[PDB]
């Protein structure tokens, strides 16, 4: 009983301490992007939140893929994916990359990013705003939040 | 109907340009197949390309065989480049089966195809 | 039987093929390939499970739009498990732990739990169940692990008989478990011969057995083709690995005993070629050095 | 000691390590495009074998019209 | 028609239409229609032997500056013996007019690499050789360019569908991106829209 109120209280932190700041990776093909940079901006502030944009794919939290995904750029895609930490998170931003979009009956387009990594966040948009993407990686803390992940080591 | 040629003047020379080209494939094999980190033994990726060649082999006009040493032409500057990755490689291959055969009676129990 | 359950077309991607396949475990190595098999095939795959929805998460996109679910079940209830298998065209049971926890040991999981989802799938009237286990796994000595398996294949004969048992020998893949014991090393000289068999024609053979018919009530068995010795194996892996959980009861498993048996049909026999050791040996030996 | 029959002999147990041609059944009077029955795919294929095991560049021409084991050995002895 | 209307510059026509004669006389050995739109920008429509000359003799001659390139273009139009329609656009520098120089091909018999007298053209050639199949002779880099090296079969014809034959996803069975053949989720319900009724007289074209 008192192991598991360690247990408890352990993984909360943790959990808190991982859902704390969350700096990605900015991938940011097309226009997508430059909503990326907007949300970077002084009147919605990514750094508030400890959300840091830096393009050092070791030590990327979560990963935001954010574009027009094509067949030339998802080997190079799923490669930037595979070098990065264990505890990994992928929130899709646009409406190219959560389905395919207005380039969906297309050829040298994949259809959504389902085909090439798990998606966690899905936020719609063409683009998203800044807002509603704000309000995506808020939702994207509260999952973090719910995750139980010591306490399923303790009951394994 | 006089119509421009390409390179040759019958099928003569073009069997000479894809023998060369079949000479250059040959012996561009192993070069790829130890950089890129494959999978695949030497010589079942030499017999799938020769096995390409034989594909095509009912075709005549010189102008044609002249252009499909030009594309295997490309293809072997690109391969012989590290521009293309472990992906199109593998994308040569067909390991994704996809059995399908041409048995009218397994035709029949997955069908509508005529 | 209703509508939109035939297959449709073509086969793969949306091209909607027969079977709706519940399966037990399935973030297993095994079960893994299994789900991407049926994912390739196209069909709807519903998962259960009880650990985060991170490792669900990362098996998750190889299922298509929708195409997979997952759900939640606790070792123990029979509820959610007949909850898992209310609408349910076939299902399997890969299952089980190789060693003991502290909150279950080799008993109740090999005893216990074939036992209660084969009662819930007989109750729900299920067919073409298939149940896996172990090669060699009988009654006698020095394995409590192959004798729980043996116990348990006797309850998947006795209650719901209309199942089918089988049984692989030591598979490998990228990430099979000897493989990586036999690289994690640093190891003892005796006498013993192993079969290792490859795991994409073992799941192949599975999903042929599951989708096929006249295969209800065989047991079958799958044969490393070659059959060699384990000084040979250790001393093939050492040479091309370029370097020239561990409790006693795995060292056992990997040493003790391994024969071959007649009775049954191995891999040719179900419609399904195998493939050696060399070639996929060849590609899953990487990380030599830097 | 460059001789014409040792030359012979390693171009004969090359055409032995050739594996899509069985038996060896191989003499000087072979002319083996049709008589021993091979393809020009895997005649250029024993071709550019020898030119890698001990030949010259090989031009694809005369290499063409050698058609006999031979008058590849003869070639051989006439640019070496 | 005096509101609403856009307004047409009758000076530029009758400039074009003198202009475009001018060229149709001086060089008769390859000019076969100089047609000026109602919109007023000229058209010379060229047999495909007289590229480097008329490329050569556009660029320069003092009369006619036109240094800039715009676009190369090969409209894919079927049920001509020769199918394709290499746009060439020129813009002069000091005159302010654009001739559009249409030259005609088929499928098989090249045009001839137009880098040696224009710069721009490099990599138009290039994109318009791997996405139609034009063949260029005597150019010196022919390469792939807005496709991926494993794919083919030149996709901007009407020949080839609007969906292509591949599609790419994951597997872990072989651990990379595998390309298989396509598995549309949804139609693309295409819409038959053309009604009847004629609406332009002006430009009907003549019966059997
Ligand atoms: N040497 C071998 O590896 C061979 C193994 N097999 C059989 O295959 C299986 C092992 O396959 P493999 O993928 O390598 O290993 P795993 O242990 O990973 O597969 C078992 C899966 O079931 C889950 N599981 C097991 N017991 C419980 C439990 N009590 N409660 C909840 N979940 C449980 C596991 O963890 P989680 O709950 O976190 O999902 C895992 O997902 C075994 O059943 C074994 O008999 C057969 C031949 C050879
Ligand atoms: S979803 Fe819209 S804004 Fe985003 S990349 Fe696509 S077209 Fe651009």
């Amino acid at each position: 009983s008192r192991g598991e109120y360690v247990v408890a209280k352990l993984d909360d932190l943790i959990n808190w301490a991982r859902r704390s700041s969350l700096w990605p990776m900015t991938f940011g093909l097309a226009c997508c992007a430059v909503e990326m940079m907007h949300m970077a901006a002084p009147r919605y502030d990514m750094d508030r939140f400890g959300v840091v944009f830096r393009a050092s794919p070791r030590q990327s939290d979560v990963m935001i893929v954010a574009g027009t995904l094509t067949n030339k750029m998802a080997p190079a895609l799923r490669k930037v994916y595979d070098q990065m930490p264990e505890p990994r998170y992928v929130v899709s931003m646009g409406s190219c990359a959560n389905g395919g979009g207005y380039y969906h009956y297309s050829y040298s387009v994949v259809r959504g990013c389902d085909r090439i990594v798990p998606v966690d966040i899905y936020v719609p948009g063409c683009p998203p705003t800044a807002e509603a993407l704000l309000y995506g990686i808020l939702q994207l803390q509260k999952k973090i939040k719910r995750e139980k992940r010591l306490r399923i080591w303790y009951r394994r | 109907t006089s119509v421009k040629p390409i390179f040759s003047r019958d099928m003569n020379e073009a069997k000479r340009r894809v023998r060369e080209l079949y000479r250059a494939w040959y012996r561009e094999v192993p070069n790829t197949v130890h950089l890129f980190q494959l999978d695949i033994s030497v010589k079942q990726g030499r017999d799938k390309v020769r096995e390409m060649f034989k594909k095509n082999a009912h075709v005549t006009d010189p102008r044609v065989v002249d252009l499909l040493v030009i594309k295997g032409k490309m293809e072997l500057e690109e391969t012989i480049n590290v521009w293309k990755q472990r992906t199109h490689v593998m994308r040569f291959f067909h390991e994704t089966e996809a059995p399908r055969p041409k048995d009218f009676l397994s035709k029949f129990y997955v069908g509508h195809d005529p | 039987l209703h509508h939109a359950v035939i297959p449709h077309g073509k086969g793969g991607r949306s091209s909607v093929s027969g079977i709706v396949a519940t399966v037990f475990g399935a973030t297993g190595f095994l079960g893994r390939y299994l789900v991407n098999h049926l994912g390739r095939m196209g069909s709807q795959v519903i998962v259960p499970y009880r650990c985060e929805p991170y490792d669900t998460m990362h098996l998750r996109p190889m299922g298509d739009l929708g195409q997979i679910i997952f759900m939640d079940w606790n070792g123990r209830d029979k509820d959610s498990i007949r909850r898992a298998v209310e609408h349910s065209n076939v299902v399997i049971n890969l299952v089980g732990r190789e060693w003991e926890t502290k909150n279950f040991d080799f008993e109740d999981v090999f005893v216990k739990i074939p036992q209660a989802i084969a009662q819930v799938s007989k109750e729900a009237g299920v067919e073409k169940f298939i149940h896996i286990s172990h090669l060699n796994a009988d009654i006698k000595s020095s394995s409590k692990y192959l004798r729980n398996k043996a116990v348990g294949e006797k309850e998947v004969r006795e209650t719901f008989p209309e199942a089918t048992i089988i049984k692989p020998a030591d598979i490998f893949g990228r990430e099979d478990r000897f493989l990586n014991y036999f690289a994690n090393i640093r190891s003892l000289g005796k006498k013993t011969v192993k079969q290792p068999v490859y795991i994409v024609d073992v799941t192949k053979g599975i999903i042929n057995a599951i989708k096929d018919p006249d295969a209800r009530g065989k047991t079958f068995a799958f044969v490393g083709p070659n059959r060699y010795l384990l000084f040979d194996l250790v001393q093939y892996v050492f040479a091309v690995a370029h370097r020239p959980w561990t409790t006693r009861d795995k060292v056992e498993r990997i040493h003790t005993t391994d024969r071959t048996l007649p009775h049954l049909p191995g891999l040719e026999d179900l419609g399904v070629q195998a493939t050696p050791l060399e070639l996929k040996a060849i590609e899953v030996l990487r990380r030599h050095r830097t | 000691p460059l001789t014409l029959e040792g030359i012979k002999d390693r171009v004969l147990y090359v055409l032995k390590l050739y594996d899509k041609i069985d038996p060896e059944k191989l003499s000087v009077n072979s002319h083996f495009m049709k008589d021993l029955g091979l393809d020009s795919l895997d005649q250029v294929e024993i071709i550019m074998a020898m030119e890698d095991e001990f030949g010259f560049e090989i031009p694809d021409i005369d290499a063409e019209k050698l058609m006999c084991p031979q008058e590849i050995v003869d070639y051989i002895a006439d640019k070496k | 028609t005096r509101p609403t209307v856009r307004p047409r510059n009758d000076v530029a026509h009758k400039q074009l239409s003198a202009f475009g004669e001018y060229v149709a006389e001086i060089l008769p050995k390859y000019v076969q229609q100089v047609q000026v739109s109602c919109f007023s920008e000229l058209e010379i429509c060229i047999h495909p032997d007289g590229v480097i000359p008329v490329l050569t003799f556009l660029r320069d001659h003092s009369n006619a500056q036109f240094k800039s390139l715009a676009d190369l273009t090969a409209v894919d139009i079927p049920t001509r013996q020769n199918r394709f329609e290499i746009v060439y656009n020129l813009l002069s520098l000091r005159f302010n007019s654009r001739i559009r120089v249409k030259t005609y091909t088929d499928e098989l018999t090249p045009v001839e690499s137009s880098v040696s007298v224009y710069k721009a053209a490099n990599w138009y050639e290039r994109e318009i050789w791997d996405m139609f199949g034009v063949f260029f002779a005597n150019h010196p880099d022919l390469r792939r360019i807005l496709t991926d090296y494993g794919f083919e079969g030149h996709p901007f014809r009407k020949d080839f569908p609007l969906s292509g034959y591949v599609e790419l996803r994951y597997d872990d069975e072989v651990k990379r991106v595998v390309a298989e053949p396509v598995e549309l989720a949804q139609e693309f319900r295409k819409f038959d829209l053309n009604s009847p009724w004629e609406a332009f007289p002006a430009y009907r074209q003549p019966p059997e």
